[PDB]
RNA sequence: GCUGCGGGAUGAACCGAACGCCGGGUUAAGGCGCCCGAUGCCGACGCUCAUCAGACCCCAGAAAAGGUGUUGGUUGAUAUAGACAGCAGGACGGUGGCCAUGGAAGUCGGAAUCCGCUAAGGAGUGUGUAACAACUCACCUGCCGAAUCAACUAGCCCUGA
RNA sequence: UAGCGACGUCGCUUUUUGAUCCUUCGAUGUCGGCUCUUCCUAUCAUUGUGAAGCAGAAUUCGCCAAGCGUUGGAUUGUUC
RNA sequence: GAAGCUACCAUCUGUGGGAUUAUGACUGAACGCCUCUAAGUCAGAAUCCCGCCCAGGCGGAACGAUACGGCAGCGCCGCGGAGCCUCGGUUGGCCUCGGAUAGCCGGUCCGGGGUCCGGUGCGGAGUGCCCUUCGUCCUGGGAAACGGGGCGCGGCCGGAAAGGCGGCCGCCCCCUCGCCCGUCACGCACCGCACGUUCGUGGGGAACCUGGCGCUAAACCAUUCGUAGACGACCUGCUUC
C-alpha cells in the first residue's frame, strides 16, 4: 500500500530515482521529512546553481511560464517531475499517487517511516566530500518557514521520546514474563527450528 | 484560522453586512448561536472554546465594526476587522478580549498624537483610461496618423510576444494602495452631552480659543457634518470622499 | 598514496583532566574548562596511560590532505592545554596619529568602546566573544589587554579590534594608526 | 574503538563469493584490497581474496609470516577454532538463519502454534505483571 | 538523391544494417540511475573537488602560457667525516683596491677576481644615505635531530575564458 | 613588469567592412529620426575593495558588480 | 465662475533582515618555520533572496443562515428489501532524535560519569504480531482469575501539522470452548479443472415503506444608488416608524 519513507540522511538524485522507480508500479509512496534531503557539493555551489534556477524565466510574462517553488517538499515533488513522463497520463497518475510533506503530517507521526539504504549520504559518498541541507537551502532562499517547522518537530520528538520510554518500559516487562518458567515447552521447538 | 468565537449581542448592522437584501431577508442570522449563548449547557461548550483557544493559537486577531448611525452616510452596513492584538500572552490577550466583548473602541484609547501611522485604502476611480493618462507616457506629435495618445512600439521582431512591463491601456484607479509614514495631528472628541448645551469646540487650539466645529463653514464637500472622534492626518490621503480607510 | 597510520603524541600534565566522548574533546583544569567537537574529521583519537595521560590521534590510510590534517588536531589540543593551564593574554598597543584612540570597556570588558578614532567622529562599539575578558593596562600607555582561554575566541576578537580600527579611503603606508596585536602571550608568566 | 584490524594470523569469515560461510585465515596482506588467505580445517585452498569480499572476527592466532600449510594447521589445531566457534552466539546465528531457510510446511505449522501458545501466555502474564504494578502504586 | 529500419535526444550524407506479411530465438551500432527496454553484478584497479567540474567519431565550443592543488616519471645534488628547516652568534685585515670625479669606501657604471686570519668572509646576494655609515645573505659555528632539496616531464582539475 | 611595452606570437567577438550564395523573385515594405520595452558587459558614475612614481586633494590600473542613471542644444536627411 | 478632472505649475509619502562575492582576517598543518585553507571559524556591499507593497491557485480554513402553508420539502441516528453506473485491492505492522574513526541495552551514584550485556546488529524488517482458523458435537490433560465481544452507559482528552481510534473506573445478558495436545462422528463427498476466498453494512447520484429527534431560509433579476461605471462587474436603500 503506502510506502513512508524518511527523508533524513538521504540524496536527492538516489531517492527520487528509487521513488520515480517505485511510484511508476503502483505503491503509493509518501516521502516525509523533505527538509533533511541531503544534495552532494558544496552549499555555495548548491545556492547558485538554484538561483540559476530562478534566473531561468519568461521574458514576456513571468506568470505565464516557469513555476518556481521554495518549499522543499516542492523541490523534492519537482525534481520527481522532472523524472517521470508527466505529460502523458502514465506520469500523470504517478504524480497524483505521490505526495510529499514537510516536517510530519499527524498520521505519520503515527505510522513508521521507512529508510532507503541505497539512497543514503553515508552508503554514496566518502565521508570528506561537502554536502548540503535541503531545508537550509529552502530558508536561505525563499522558504520563510523553517522556524515553525523545526519547532513542530521538537515536539513531535518530544512526543517520540514520551512514547518510546513507554514502549521501553513494556518491552523490559515483556522480557521479564520471557525471564519467568513454564514456556519451555514450546521454546525448545522454536530453537530447534529457528528462534 | 482555528475558530472564531462571535459575542451575543450581534447588531443590525453587523446583520446588515450579512446580509445582501436585507429588504428581502427574514433576519433569521445568529439565532441558534444566542441559543449557545443563552443555554448554560452551551456556556461550557462555549468556555472550553478559549481554554483550546489559550492552548494552542499564538495570533489572535479581534473582530471590530463601526456605528454607521453616528454617520452623515447612506450605507448602514457595518465593516468587519481583524485587528491583531500584538500584546503580551496569549492568556492576557483573551482575558482582555472577552472582557471588552460587545464594547467600544475610542481612537484615544490606542492611537495618540503625534503619532506615525500608515494608512491603507483604494485609490479613486478614474475609469479606463488611455495610456498616456494612466502610465505618463509622452504624447505623439501632431503629424501622427492614427493616433497621438499612444506607445508607439510595443516590442521587438525576434520576440514575437508582447512584453508584459509595455504600457498599454489599462484601467486607472480604484487599485488598492498604502502609504506609509503620515503624522497624526490632533485626536479630538466633538458634541458631548447637555451639561453645556452643545459644545462644538473644535478646531479651537490654544492660540485660536474660538467657538468652532469640526466641519468647515457650510459643511463638507460631498461628505457631511462630522459628530465623532477624527483623526487629522498629514497630507493627501489615498481616496474619495465617503470611503472606508483602516 | 594512502599512507598507514599516521599518529600524533600528546603529553597532558597533571594539573589538567581530558574526557573524550567520541570526537568531542572536553578538557578540563584550573582556569575554567574547555570542549571542542571534531566531528568532520573523522581520526580516531585514544588515550593511555594511568595517570600518565598519553593521548594519541591515530589515523588510518586517508589521503596527502587528510595527512595534513592529523597533525592539525595535536596543534589544536596543545592550544586547549596551555589555554586551560595558563591561558591567553593579548597586548595591543595603540599605534595612535596626530588624533589619539581613546579606548574604554562598557560591560564587564566585553564591549570595547572606541573614540576620536582617526579624528572620525562616528563613536564605535565592538561585542567581544562569549568567554573573553578585556582590560586596560596599568603602568602603560594605550595598552589593551585581552585575556581569555579560547585562542579561536580571543584572536578573533583581537581581529575584529584590529579591523574596526582601519584607516578607510587613503593611504595606509601613511596614517599608521589603528590598534594592532602587539605581544601574544599567556596570562601566567615563569611556566 | 578498532577492537579488530587485519594481522598475520586471524580467523575471518568470508560471506561473498563461492568460499561463502566458510572461515579463513590471513598471512599476509598483498596491497591494500587483497589479502592471502589459508584454512587448513575449513575446506578453503590457500589463495588471494579481497577484504570486503571477507569479513573480520574477534579470534586470533599465531602465525610466523607467511607460513607453511603444516604450521597453519599446527596453529589451528592448538588454538581450538572449531569447537570454540560452535561455542559462540554468532554461529548459533548463521545456523538458526540455515535452519529457517531449510524449514518445511509442516515444521512452520509446529512453529505457527508453538507461536501461538507462547505469544498467548506471554501476553497474559504481561497483562498480570501490568496489573499488580497497578496494584503496587495504587496506594 | 532513387531508401525505409535500430542507435547518434532531434539529422540527407555519421555507425550498423538495407524492406513481402507474421511466430520463436540470437545479434550488430548502441546502451543498462528515472523517463526509456536492460548492471537491482555484495563488479575490479586507480585519477579527480571544479564558487563556470565532466559526460563518447562527424557533432555543435577554444588556444599560447601558468599553478609549493594533488598523482606518477626522469635526471642530479646532499646527509651520522650529523643535512634540509627553525632559533642564536661571526661575517675581518691588505683596501676608502684599481678606469672614473657629484660621489662608488663590498652596493650607478667599465675591467676583473688574489693572499693572510682562518671556523669564515665571496675585491661581494640584496635593502639603504647623495656619499661615509647601519641591516641581511653567500660562507662558518651553537642547540635540535634523520631524512631532505633542486630542475624538467605528463594525467586530472583550476586560471587564462 | 606602479603605469607602459617594440621585435615575434596565441586568442575572443560579430558593434564595421570583406568573402560565399544556403532560404526568400506567384514580393519578408529597403536609410535616418520620434515614442517604447527588454537584455549583455568589454564599468562612465554610484556601493564594497586591492595597487601606485597613493602626503592631502585630484587621477591612473585591477576585482565582485548591469541594481539604478548615463542630458539640453547650434550645424547636416543623416549613421557618423 | 460652483461642482468635478488635472499640473514638479499646488501638496504629502517612499520604509530593513539574512546567507554571502570581491577583499581583509583568525586558528592551523601540509612543509620542525611560515601560511586566509587542506579541514574549521569572523567581518563583509547599490549584487542575491526575503521582509514591506501589488493580483491572489482546478489551494486549504473558521463561522452564520440553511426552504410551511394548507398539503409540502430538507437534515442526524438506527433500519430492514430491490436496481443502474464507476473503478482497485485480495491481512493490516500504533511512531525513539542521532551516529558510522561510532553506536544499542541494562543499571549503584550525583540529564550526566563509573560498571554490566549483546554487536556484520536476534531487544534483530534475512523482523515482529493476529495469523496456513472450514466448522460443529462428546469426553479428557496444560494455560487461563483478566473474563471476551459491544446498540453500550457517565467522565477524561491523547491530538492541533491535515484530529476519531485507543487507555482507565463502575455496571450491563452471558462466556468459566475468548487458546495448545489427545478421542469420536458429522456437515455437498457437487465424481480432474478458470474469475474462489478479502478492509464491502466498497464511492456517489435518482427513487421505494417505516421509528425517534429537529429545521421553517438565501441568492439572482427588477427599482434605486455613485464611493463605480464601455457592457458586464463593484459599494449601497426599502418598516409602516
Ligand atoms: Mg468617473
Ligand atoms: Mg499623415
Ligand atoms: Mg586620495
Ligand atoms: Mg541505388
Ligand atoms: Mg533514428
Ligand atoms: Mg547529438
Ligand atoms: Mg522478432
Ligand atoms: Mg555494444
Ligand atoms: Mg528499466
Ligand atoms: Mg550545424
Ligand atoms: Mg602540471
Ligand atoms: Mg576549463
Ligand atoms: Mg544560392
Ligand atoms: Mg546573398
Ligand atoms: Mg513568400
Ligand atoms: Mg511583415
Ligand atoms: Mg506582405
Ligand atoms: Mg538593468
Ligand atoms: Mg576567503
Amino acid at each position: 500500500q503506502v510506502l513512508v519513507l524518511d527523508g533524513r540522511g538521504h540524496l536527492l538524485g538516489r531517492l527520487a530515482a528509487i521513488v520515480a522507480k517505485q511510484v511508476l508500479l503502483g505503491r503509493k509512496v509518501v516521502v516525509v521529512r523533505c527538509e533533511g534531503i541531503n544534495i552532494s557539493g558544496n552549499f555555495y555551489r548548491n545556492k547558485l546553481k538554484y538561483l540559476a534556477f530562478l534566473r531561468k524565466r519568461m521574458n514576456t510574462n513571468p506568470s505565464r511560464g516557469p513555476y518556481h517553488f521554495r518549499a522543499p517538499s516542492r523541490i523534492f515533488w519537482r525534481t520527481v517531475r522532472g523524472m517521470l513522463p508527466h505529460k502523458t497520463k502514465r506520469g500523470q497518475a504517478a504524480l497524483d499517487r505521490l505526495k510529499v510533506f514537510d516536517g510530519i503530517p499527524p498520521p505519520y507521526d503515527k505510522k513508521k517511516r521507512m529508510v532507503v539504504p541505497a539512497a543514503l549520504k553515508v552508503v554514496r559518498l566518502k565521508p570528506t566530500r561537502k554536502f548540503a541541507y535541503l531545508g537550509r537551502l529552502a530558508h536561505e532562499v525563499g522558504w520563510k518557514y523553517q522556524a515553525v517547522t523545526a519547532t513542530l518537530e521538537e515536539k513531535r520528538k518530544e512526543k517520540a521520546k514520551i512514547h518510546y520510554r513507554k514502549k521501553k518500559q513494556l518491552m523490559r516487562l515483556r522480557k521479564q514474563a520471557e525471564k519467568n518458567v513454564e514456556k519451555k515447552i514450546d521454546k525448545y521447538t522454536e530453537v530447534l527450528k529457528t528462534h | 484560522t482555528f475558530k472564531t468565537v462571535f459575542a451575543e449581542h450581534i447588531s443590525d448592522e453587523c446583520k446588515r453586512r450579512f446580509y445582501k437584501n436585507w429588504h428581502k431577508s427574514k433576519k433569521k442570522a445568529f439565532t441558534k448561536y444566542c441559543k449557545k449563548w443563552q443555554d448554560e449547557d452551551g456556556k461550557k461548550q462555549l468556555e472550553k472554546d478559549f481554554s483550546s483557544m489559550k492552548k494552542y493559537c499564538q495570533v489572535i486577531r479581534v473582530i471590530a465594526h463601526t456605528q454607521m448611525r453616528l454617520l452623515p452616510l447612506r450605507q448602514k452596513k457595518a465593516h468587519l476587522m481583524e485587528i491583531q492584538v500584538n500584546g503580551g500572552t496569549v492568556a492576557e490577550k483573551l482575558d482582555w478580549a472577552r472582557e471588552r466583548l460587545e464594547q467600544q473602541v475610542p481612537v484615544n484609547q490606542v492611537f495618540g498624537q503625534d503619532e506615525m501611522i500608515d494608512v491603507i485604502g483604494v485609490t479613486k476611480g478614474k475609469g479606463y483610461k488611455g495610456v498616456t493618462s494612466r502610465w505618463h507616457t509622452k504624447k505623439l506629435p501632431r503629424k501622427t496618423h492614427r493616433g497621438l495618445r499612444k506607445v508607439a512600439c510595443i516590442g521587438a521582431w525576434h520576440p514575437a510576444r508582447v512584453a508584459f512591463s509595455v504600457a498599454r491601456a489599462g484601467q486607472k484607479g480604484y487599485h488598492h494602495r498604502t502609504e506609509i509614514n503620515k503624522k497624526i495631528y490632533k485626536i479630538g472628541q466633538g458634541y458631548l452631552i447637555k451639561d453645556g448645551k452643545l459644545i462644538k469646540n473644535n478646531a479651537s487650539t490654544d492660540y485660536d480659543l474660538s467657538d468652532k466645529s469640526i466641519n468647515p463653514l457650510g459643511g463638507f464637500v460631498h461628505y457631511g457634518e462630522v459628530t465623532n472622534d477624527f483623526v487629522m492626518l498629514k497630507g493627501c490621503v489615498v481616496g474619495t470622499k465617503k470611503r472606508v480607510l483602516t | 598514496m594512502k599512507t598507514i597510520l599516521s599518529n600524533q603524541t600528546v603529553d597532558i600534565p597533571e594539573n589538567v583532566d581530558i574526557t573524550l566522548k567520541g570526537r568531542t574533546v572536553i578538557v578540563k583544569g584550573p582556569r575554567g574548562t574547555l570542549r571542542r567537537d571534531f566531528n568532520h574529521i573523522n581520526v580516531e583519537l585514544s588515550l593511555l596511560g594511568k595517570k600518565k595521560k598519553r593521548l594519541r590521534v591515530d589515523k588510518w590510510w586517508g589521503n596527502r590532505k587528510e595527512l595534513a590534517t592529523v597533525r592539525t588536531i595535536c596543534s589544536h589540543v596543545q592550544n586547549m592545554i596551555k589555554g586551560v593551564t595558563l591561558g591567553f593574554r593579548y597586548k595591543m598597543r595603540s599605534v595612535y596619529a596626530h588624533f589619539p584612540i581613546n579606548v574604554v570597556i562598557q560591560e564587564n570588558g566585553s564591549l570595547v568602546e572606541i573614540r576620536n578614532f582617526l579624528g572620525e567622529k562616528y563613536i564605535r562599539r565592538v561585542r567581544m566573544r562569549p568567554g573573553v575578558a578585556c582590560s586596560v593596562s596599568q603602568a602603560q600607555k594605550d595598552e589593551l589587554i585581552l585575556e581569555g582561554n579560547d585562542i579561536e575566541l580571543v584572536s578573533n576578537s583581537a581581529a575584529l579590534i584590529q579591523q574596526a580600527t582601519t584607516v578607510k579611503n587613503k593611504d595606509i603606508r601613511k596614517f599608521l594608526d589603528g590598534i594592532y596585536v602587539s605581544e601574544k602571550g599567556t596570562v601566567q608568566q615563569a611556566d | 574503538v578498532f577492537r579488530r584490524f587485519v594481522e598475520v594470523g586471524r580467523v575471518a569469515y568470508v560471506s561473498f563469493g563461492p568460499h561463502a560461510g566458510k572461515l579463513v585465515a590471513i598471512v599476509d596482506v598483498i596491497d591494500q584490497n587483497r589479502a592471502l588467505v589459508d584454512g587448513p580445517c575449513t575446506q578453503v585452498r590457500r589463495q588471494a581474496m579481497p577484504f570486503k569480499c571477507m569479513q573480520l572476527t574477534d579470534f586470533i592466532l599465531k602465525f610466523p609470516h607467511s607460513a607453511h600449510q603444516k604450521y597453519v594447521r599446527q596453529a589451528w589445531q592448538k588454538a581450538d577454532i572449531n569447537t570454540k566457534w560452535a561455542a559462540t552466539r554468532w554461529a548459533k546465528k548463521i545456523e538458526a538463519r540455515e535452519r529457517k531457510a531449510k524449514m518445511t510446511d509442516f515444521d512452520r505449522f509446529k512453529v505457527m502454534k508453538a507461536k501461538k501458545m507462547r505469544n498467548r501466555i506471554i501476553k497474559n502474564e504481561v497483562k498480570k505483571l501490568q496489573k499488580a504494578a497497578l496494584l503496587k502504586a495504587s496506594p
